[PDB]
């Protein structure tokens, strides 16, 4: 009857309790929309993709700052987020637009699958069937934990990824550089 | 003038208000709400407009909030902000003995000598702009309820959130809850006028910026 | 200007209640019926549209010789 | 019942003149209970952590790479706070930050009738001891903290306002 996360208000009607991470947090009623080609199925497919991109982006920033670039790249610089990106583009832009076309082929097909996956309810939101390791032929209670840990880490990574981009473009220093700077100023 | 006047559907010509005994009582006032003495000399509770229209427009669907309910919800929020703002304005000025300031040079005495220049100084820096976004998130996550109550789908009291982390009132008699609620209102009312005092004097031609602002 | 009409969400204007509100004591019923006209007949549409587009092309020619917008064209 | 519990000793008994234990619910009193339990343990370590090193106890060697334990030869014990470096002052908080979690993440919280904050790192089992003798110890634990909460406020007021405390102002600190 009442939202677990907003206990002063009613729980939204379509937030059944079945998806991982569902604590009934939707105060504005966005799960209710069924117009302009988007709904709870499209919003969940959006969220899981935002999760995944942001989880990779945090490790990708921390990788080439702690350990530097991959072998075959040079002229390392202050921040690894923007300063290296325009630098590599100017250095050798072939591998970076190789990927942009390869992502483009993957996205056009995953977008067809999302529209085909809602018309016939046999594609789980987020599910591309990628389980080469077999986590999921195991315990259903243990696999339901893996579903919630993907969402919980992915939600936290969205703030961290959007964090490291914006304070990279603001301070023009590295992300671990910004953490040690903030440690110095609020030394307390 | 020959229609039925609007003074009759919102003025109740039988009883009189406790405050101002020469005016009749507004129709939506009762003794029900805490901190009530029937005080409404301008008959604001009686305006038959839906003030939830500001959040969501009236053309979205059939819906109506009581005017009295939206006022109480405002007055509680005006109370809460002013209780903290008056307290936070003096505490950073050193009116309670210790000049309470955040760690770090940017919020120290040398960059900001008193709270009067903290709004313009922090606005340029950005710490002011950050708090605007942080409040924005809360307001949006807490102002959607007004819609629910206006659709008749909720039985929540005005300004009531399940925020009692220390369990002040769990299991208290309605007499005990009402008295406590009156304290939120009476202390809130005094602090709305306290902040209006402090912010006004401190901005005229004279007037210092010490703990006493006269 | 592309938010002045009502589609799927309550907010906005219906073209029908606009026109039907405009009636004076010289005009009688005023604009009643012009919806059925302009949503069930393609000829009535062109009659407005061609008159407008034709007037526009005249308007366009008067503004391009007096305020020449391209470089080296004047 | 406020009189029958750890912290109600002989010379006062139930000490609540302004009736603060009645002010909330039973969950309210359990919060104040383990507040005073925690206020005690911080003040007992700060009162003792003040006496010692005001007398020159002096860890041998280096605290950090260049800011070694010269913080005791001259500066008062209220000082040598900013002399401790930031990375040294950071680990302290984070061991505390971690210790505040197991305190909160027990099977039953304490305001729901659960156990009060237990030792975080070395968890020697403490369940076994005679509960008659246990009640005498929790009176001893709180009363020493009551005395230490006053005493650490004495030590601050002596360091700010000279002559604010008679038989204690003639002390080099
Ligand atoms: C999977 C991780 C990975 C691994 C194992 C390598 C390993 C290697 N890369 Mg490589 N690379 C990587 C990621 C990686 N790279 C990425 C992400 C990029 C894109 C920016 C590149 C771009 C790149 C270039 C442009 C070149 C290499 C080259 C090389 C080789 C030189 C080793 C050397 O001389 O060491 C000391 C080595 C086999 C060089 C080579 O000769 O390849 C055979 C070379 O020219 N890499
Ligand atoms: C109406 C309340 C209010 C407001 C708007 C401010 C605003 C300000 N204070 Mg201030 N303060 C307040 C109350 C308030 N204070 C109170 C009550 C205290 C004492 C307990 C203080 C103690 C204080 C200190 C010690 C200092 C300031 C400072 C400042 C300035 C910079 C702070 C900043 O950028 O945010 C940074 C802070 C945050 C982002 C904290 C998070 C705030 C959260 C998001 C608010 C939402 C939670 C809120 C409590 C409501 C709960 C939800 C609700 C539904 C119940 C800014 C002018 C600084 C300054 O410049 O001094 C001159 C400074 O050093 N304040
Ligand atoms: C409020 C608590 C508190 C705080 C903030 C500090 C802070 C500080 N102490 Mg200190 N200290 C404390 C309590 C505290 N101490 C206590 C209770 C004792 C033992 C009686 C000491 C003994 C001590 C010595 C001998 C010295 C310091 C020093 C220092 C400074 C350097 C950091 C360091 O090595 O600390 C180390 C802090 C500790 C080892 C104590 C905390 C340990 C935790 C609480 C576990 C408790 C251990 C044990 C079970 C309890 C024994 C207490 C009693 C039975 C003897 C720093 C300012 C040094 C300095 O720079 O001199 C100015 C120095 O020479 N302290
Ligand atoms: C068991 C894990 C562990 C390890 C590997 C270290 C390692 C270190 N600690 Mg230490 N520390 C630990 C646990 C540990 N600590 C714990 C549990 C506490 C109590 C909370 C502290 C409290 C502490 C203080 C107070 C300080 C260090 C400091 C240091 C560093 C000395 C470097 C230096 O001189 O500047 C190069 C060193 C890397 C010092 C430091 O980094 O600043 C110089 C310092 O001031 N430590
Ligand atoms: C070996 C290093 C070590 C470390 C990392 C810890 C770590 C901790 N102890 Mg601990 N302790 C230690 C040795 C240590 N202890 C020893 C040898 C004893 C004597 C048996 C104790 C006795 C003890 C008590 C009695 C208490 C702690 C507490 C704590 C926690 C917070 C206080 C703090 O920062 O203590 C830092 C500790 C040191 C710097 C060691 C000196 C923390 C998780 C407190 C706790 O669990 O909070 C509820 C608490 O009350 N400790
Ligand atoms: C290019 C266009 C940019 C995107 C503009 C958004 C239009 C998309 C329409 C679908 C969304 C919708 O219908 O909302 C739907 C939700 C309502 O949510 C549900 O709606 C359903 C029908 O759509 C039902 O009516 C449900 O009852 C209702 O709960 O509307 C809102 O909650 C919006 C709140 C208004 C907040 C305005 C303040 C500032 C917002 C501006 C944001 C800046 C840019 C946006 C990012
Ligand atoms: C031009 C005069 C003018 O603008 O009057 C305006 C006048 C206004 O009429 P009404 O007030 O009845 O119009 C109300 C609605 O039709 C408006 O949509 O229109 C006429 O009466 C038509 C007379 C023809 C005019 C003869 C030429
Ligand atoms: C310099 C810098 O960077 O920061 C700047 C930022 C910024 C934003 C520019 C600034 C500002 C603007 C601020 C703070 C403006 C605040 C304005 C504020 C808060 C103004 C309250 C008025 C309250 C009134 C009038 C109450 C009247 C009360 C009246 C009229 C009554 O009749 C009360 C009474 O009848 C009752 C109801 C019944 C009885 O029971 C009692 C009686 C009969 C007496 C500052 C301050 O300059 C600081
Ligand atoms: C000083 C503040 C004051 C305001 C602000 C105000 C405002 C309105 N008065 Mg009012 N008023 C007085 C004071 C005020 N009136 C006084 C001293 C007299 C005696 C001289 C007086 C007399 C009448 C009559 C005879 C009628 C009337 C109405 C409305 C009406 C709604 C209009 C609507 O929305 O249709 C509004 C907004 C009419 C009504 O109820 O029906 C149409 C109606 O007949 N008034
Ligand atoms: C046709 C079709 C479909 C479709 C479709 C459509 C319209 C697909 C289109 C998708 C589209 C248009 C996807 C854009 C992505 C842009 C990105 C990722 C930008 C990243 C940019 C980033 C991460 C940062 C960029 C920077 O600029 C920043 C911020 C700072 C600058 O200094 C420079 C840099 C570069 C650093 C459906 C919908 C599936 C239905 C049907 O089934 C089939
Ligand atoms: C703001 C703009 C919102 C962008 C979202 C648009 C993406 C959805 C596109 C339409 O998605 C459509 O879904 C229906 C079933 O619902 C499918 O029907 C088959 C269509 O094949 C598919 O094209
Ligand atoms: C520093 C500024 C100086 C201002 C000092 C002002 C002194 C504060 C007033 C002391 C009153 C607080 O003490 C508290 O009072 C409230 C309400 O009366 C009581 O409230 C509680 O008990 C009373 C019985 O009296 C019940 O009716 C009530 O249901 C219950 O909540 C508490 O039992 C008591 O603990």
């Amino acid at each position: 009857e009442k939202s677990q996360s907003l206990p002063f208000m009613n729980r939204p009607a379509l937030l059944d309790g079945s998806m991982a991470g569902d604590v009934g947090f939707d105060p504005l009623g966005l799960s209710n929309i069924d117009d302009v080609g988007i709904d709870l199925y499209w919003l969940r497919e959006a969220e899981v993709k935002h999760c995944r991109v942001a989880m990779l982006a945090v490790v990708g920033i921390l990788q080439v700052e702690i350990f530097g670039p991959a072998p075959g790249c040079e002229m390392a610089t202050d921040k690894c987020q923007m300063d290296a990106f325009w630098q590599l583009w100017g250095a050798h832009p072939q591998y970076i637009a190789f990927g942009l076309i390869m992502i483009m082929m993957i996205e056009m097909i995953s977008g067809i699958a999302t529209t085909q996956g809602r018309e016939s309810g046999e594609r789980a939101p987020g599910d591309f069937g990628l389980d080469p390791l077999g986590y999921g032929k195991g315990d259903a209670a243990g696999f339901a934990r893996l579903q919630a840990q993907e969402i919980a880490n992915g939600r936290l990574a969205m703030f961290a990824a959007a964090g490291e981009i914006v304070q990279g473009c603001t301070t023009h220093q590295g992300a671990l550089e910004n953490l040690m700077t903030a440690l110095r100023d609020n030394s307390f | 003038a020959m229609p039925e006047r609007l003074w009759d559907s919102m003025v109740d010509k039988t009883q009189r208000s406790k405050a101002v005994p020469f005016l009749p009582r507004a129709v939506n006032l009762d003794g029900s709400l805490p901190g009530d003495v029937g005080f409404d000399p301008f008959y604001l509770s009686s305006i038959p407009k839906d003030f939830s229209g500001f959040i969501q427009p009236p053309q979205w669907e059939e819906k109506g909030i009581p005017t009295l309910y939206w006022m109480r919800e405002a007055e509680l929020k005006h109370s809460r902000v002013a209780m903290l703002a008056w307290f936070g304005w003096l505490a950073t000025d050193g009116a309670f003995g210790v000049t309470l300031r955040f760690p770090g040079e940017i919020y120290s005495v040398e960059n900001i000598p008193t709270a009067y220049e903290a709004h313009n100084a922090l606005v340029s820096q950005g710490s002011m702009g950050f708090l605007l976004l942080a409040v924005g998130f809360i307001e949006f996550c807490t102002g959607a309820v007004l819609v629910e109550v206006a659709k008749g789908d909720s039985d929540r009291e005005a300004g009531d959130f399940k925020l009692d982390p220390l369990s002040f009132l769990k299991g208290k008699s309605e007499e005990e809850i009402k008295r406590m609620k009156t304290r939120e209102i009476a202390n809130g009312r005094l602090a709305m006028l306290a902040f209006g005092g402090v912010a006004t004097q401190t901005a005229l031609e004279g007037g210092n910026h010490a703990f006493p602002y006269f | 200007a592309g938010h002045m009409y009502r589609t799927n969400w309550g907010i906005g204007h219906s073209m029908k209640e606009i026109l039907e509100a405009h009636k004076g004591p010289f005009t009688g019923e005023g604009h009643k019926g012009l919806y059925e006209i302009l949503t069930t007949s393609w000829h009535a549409q062109l009659a407005i549209n061609l008159a407008m587009i034709g007037s526009l092309s005249i308007i366009v020619a008067h503004h391009m010789y007096a305020m020449p917008p391209y470089p080296y064209i004047a | 019942k406020v009189d029958e519990m750890p912290g109600a000793t002989a010379p006062l008994g139930k000490f609540d003149p302004l009736n603060l234990a009645t002010l909330g619910s039973e969950s309210t009193l359990a919060w104040f209970r383990a507040a005073e339990l925690k206020h005690s343990r911080v003040a007992m370590l700060a009162t003792t952590g003040y006496l010692v090193q005001a007398a020159g106890i002096h860890f041998p060697g280096m605290l950090s790479s260049d800011v070694s334990f010269e913080s005791l030869s001259a500066m008062k014990p209220l000082d040598a706070w900013d002399a401790v470096p930031e990375g040294g002052k950071n680990q302290i908080y984070f061991t505390i930050f971690l210790a505040e979690f197991i305190t909160e993440c027990k099977g039953t919280h304490y305001t729901k009738g659960g156990p009060l904050p237990t030792i975080v790192f070395p968890p020697i089992d403490f369940s076994t001891v005679n509960p008659e003798q246990l009640k005498t110890r929790q009176n001893r634990e709180l009363n020493n903290g009551r005395l230490a909460m006053i005493a650490i406020m004495s030590f601050v007021a002596a360091a700010n306002i000279p002559g604010s405390v008679p038989a204690l102002a003639g002390n080099p600190m």
